RNA sequence: AUACGUAGGGUCCGAGCGUUGUCCGGAAUUACUGGGCGUAAAGAGCUCGUAGGUGGUUUGUCGCGUUGUUCGUGAAAACUCACAGCUUAACUGUGGGCGUGCGGGCGAUACGGGCAGACUAGAGUACUGCAGGGGAGACUGGAAUUCCUGGUGUAGCGGUGGAAUGCGCAGAUAUCAGGAGGAACACCGGUGGCGAAGGCGGGUCUCUGGGCAGUAACUGACGCUGAGGAGCGAAAGCGUGGGGAGCGAACAGGAUUAGAUACCCUGGUAGUCCACGCCGUAAACGGUGGGUACUAGGUGUGGGUUUCCUUGGGAUCCGUGCCGUAGCUAA
């Protein structure tokens, strides 16, 4: 066991992949704070957090629309261990051409490539999902 | 192939409407070995298209070069495609594959033209490209290639799409960059389409 | 693939596939020829054709193919030797120019007229 | 192997408190004491040539936890070291 | 012969026009961008682990990494933008951008990381049983073979497609009994287990290997990988001393055959077995490295435990097959 994000989005891509309409995790604030921002932007249900094995869990639901389709484009972690990646405020990657989302830790917190824009700080980019 | 400028006294030439510019990319002489002998077909791939930008794609397996190319022609008719585009550019870049062979494809500065492959630049032209650029790697083939070509082409949607998934409108979907190259777009269509209503 | 394995070594090229041999990467050479006797190109283009083996300046013995019809070099010759790529003969590459320094060129050569050394005609 | 009374005797003599099996220098002592038994049976079986690998992965983790050992608190470290005679 | 050579006749370029030499890209043909390793190139024979990389959940600190900012800064030409001129152009001048940097001050605390820690899901320890061809060591067995011993008892036996090598006729084959020898354990003996892999099976005894299962009892991130390095590691072969019943290389006769050296027979030396050693290569292959989190099933099948009928059925965790979802593969 080396990285718990990356096993994050491979569990949402093939719960979501394999046409399930939820899947749950560990509730570290890392992963809590993705799935946060993904039912923010809406490629995602809702999100509810309850009580587990010794920390907490945090259970996605992943938005249909009038079709098992899934708002969710694809999900890849970029700035991985080994690769770990860090982005600017002037050349902040515009997500499928700047149709998709990002997120970007920056020193301010969490932000997407938009958000960023408008403020302008960098520091550390993650997975994008379009 | 041959022998197509005929000029004859009989009754017409089978013209219809849906004026689609035909392209054809390659035969391959196909060999059946019968017992002690080898009979010789033709193997055509056409690609069939319009202006406007949809697209068809046909495969005639013809023992005869016309038949081959009818049966392409009518395949195409019988599997059409659709594309969506941004005026003479590409909404988003993509990436496509058949099985071994590799495409990607980019939007361009208006203007700047179909910088393509010998059998993209005729998958591409056939619908309503006019300046993307692209290109194509790994299958060492043309099959392979051109049936990628239509694989690209399908993850091509517009922003309505992602706005309806994320609920959220355009914005973080589309931004102003696209946002004023499809304005750019449906404005030139309004205007043409104002310029043919007299 | 194991990006800390890439920074502990690897990304090189694979081979040179190095082609000229006569010295410097020389757009031409010159030298002594000899051993002019002619050889069999491969069974399917049937003919012969004649070349020689020359020493160059460039202290290498190599193997020059004689071009055109007709040949004015013979033994102890200061032929001019040029890189080239002769399939149809093995391990032959190399030409010597016409209307140079030793070989006169190909008498009555029109339809090039510029190589195998045919000057204007007058 | 273990015996599982002697095993439960040294837990008390060299573990930290009662009942605190699996504490480091627990663990140590009783691999400690199971190395100290395959000393003699690979000396008599001197052609096993198949409990030795036991031997090397038990003391592994005795190493592998005395880091853990020395990282915590050098002083417990030092204190079995020299209780167990250890190099 | 429109491919050669020759003529027109055409293509194009032009004081040029072609040839040679070299570099970049095309090449993704080193795949950071932007590759792969079952069958095409590619998982060492298998273990542990140094260096290294590498990381669980959570509290506060630091702001090194990282980002934000101000400034010094990065000669001119560079190269470009813009202006002017050189008859135009080439060319030159002018000013910008540019010079992507480094350095200094100032900031951020999301993340990595450092410090102080803390927690038990990770890992590791206990309890209680489960499978045993896991290994080693010491003891034993007789089948059976051959030889040897006493018989009875024959001219045949074995040999092969047939033969003839070989022997008997002295008693061979055989039959019975006995003794000697050396080696291995048929049946159980199979998706069934065990073992890191080579490997494991007659029985007993001793020591020992590891795994799985239910309680967190406990430690409190003690995780993984792992270059160097480490040993183990099929058979053969050689060193050292024995064994040898048989087999048996090598080497012997006979036999098909033109040739036998070969297939076949007629024997047998090292080896084959043991003891202590050497070596390290096998097609030492799931041809699929180690480890970890997710993705329809179905069905054989080893160990366990539980839960549900009255053994019956379910669940669960671990081993082990096949088919079949998604998805993947050039297939």
């Amino acid at each position: 066991m080396t990285d718990p994000i990356a096993d994050f989005l491979t569990r949402l891509r093939n719960a979501n992949s394999a046409y399930h309409d939820e899947v749950t995790l560990p509730h570290s604030k890392l992963k809590a704070n993705i799935a946060e921002i993904l039912k923010r932007e809406g490629y995602i249900s809702d999100y509810r957090t309850e009580d587990a094995r010794v920390g907490k869990s945090l259970v996605v639901q992943l938005k249909y629309g009038p079709s098992r389709e899934r708002s969710i484009a694809g999900l890849r972690r970029v700035s991985k261990p080994g690769l770990r990646v860090y982005a600017k405020s002037t050349n902040l990657p515009r997500v499928l051409g700047g149709l998709g989302v990002a997120i970007i830790s920056t020193s301010s917190g969490l932000l997407t490539d938009r958000q960023a824009a408008r403020q302008g700080v960098g520091g550390e980019v993650l997975a994008y999902v379009w | 192939r041959g022998r197509r400028d005929d000029r004859g006294g009989r009754g017409r030439d089978g013209g219809d409407k849906s004026n689609y510019i035909e392209r054809v990319v390659s035969i391959n002489r196909v060999s059946k070995v019968v017992k002690g002998g080898r009979r010789f077909s033709f193997t055509a791939l056409v690609i069939v298209g319009d202006g406007k930008g949809m697209v068809g794609v046909g495969y005639g397996k013809a023992k005869e070069v016309p038949a081959a190319i009818a049966k392409g022609v009518e395949e195409a008719r019988k599997n059409f495609f659709r594309v969506p585009l941004i005026g003479s550019t590409i909404t988003h870049p993509v990436q496509g594959e058949a099985a071994a062979g590799v495409v990607m494809l980019r939007p361009a500065s208006p203007g700047t033209g179909v910088i393509a492959g010998g059998a993209a630049r005729a998958v591409l032209e056939c619908a309503g490209v006019h300046d993307i650029l692209a290109k194509s790697l790994g299958s060492d083939n043309a099959i392979n290639v051109v049936h990628a070509t239509v694989a690209a082409l399908k993850l091509l949607q517009r922003p309505e799409e992602v706005a309806a998934r994320r609920g959220l409108p355009i914005e973080d979907v589309a931004p102003a960059g696209m946002l004023k190259a499809r304005r750019e777009s449906e404005a030139l269509a309004a205007a043409a389409a104002r310029e043919g209503s007299a | 693939p194991t990006i800390q394995q890439l920074v502990r070594k690897g990304r090189r090229d694979k081979i040179a596939k190095v082609k000229t041999a006569a010295l410097k990467g020389s757009p031409q050479r010159r030298g002594v020829c000899t051993r002019v006797y002619t050889t069999t190109p491969k069974k399917p283009n049937s003919a012969l054709r004649k070349v020689a083996r020359v020493k160059l300046t460039s202290q290498v013995e190599v193997t020059a193919y004689i071009p055109g019809e007709g040949h004015n070099l013979q033994e102890h010759s200061m032929v001019l030797v040029r890189g080239g790529r002769v399939k149809d003969l093995p391990g032959v590459r190399y030409k010597i120019i016409r209307g140079s320094l030793d070989t006169q060129g190909v008498k009555n050569r029109k339809q090039a007229r510029s190589r195998y050394g045919a000057k204007k005609e007058k | 192997a273990l015996t599982a009374e002697q095993k439960k005797e040294i837990l008390g003599q060299y573990g930290l408190h009662d009942t605190d099996t699996g504490s480091p220098e627990a663990q140590v002592a009783l691999l400690t004491k199971r190395i100290q038994d395959l000393t003699e049976h690979l000396k008599v079986h001197k052609h096993d040539h198949h409990s030795r690998r036991g031997l090397l992965l038990l003391v592994g983790r005795r190493r592998r936890l005395l880091k853990y050992v020395a990282q915590v608190d050098v002083a417990r470290y030092r204190s079995l070291i020299e209780r167990l005679g250890l190099r």
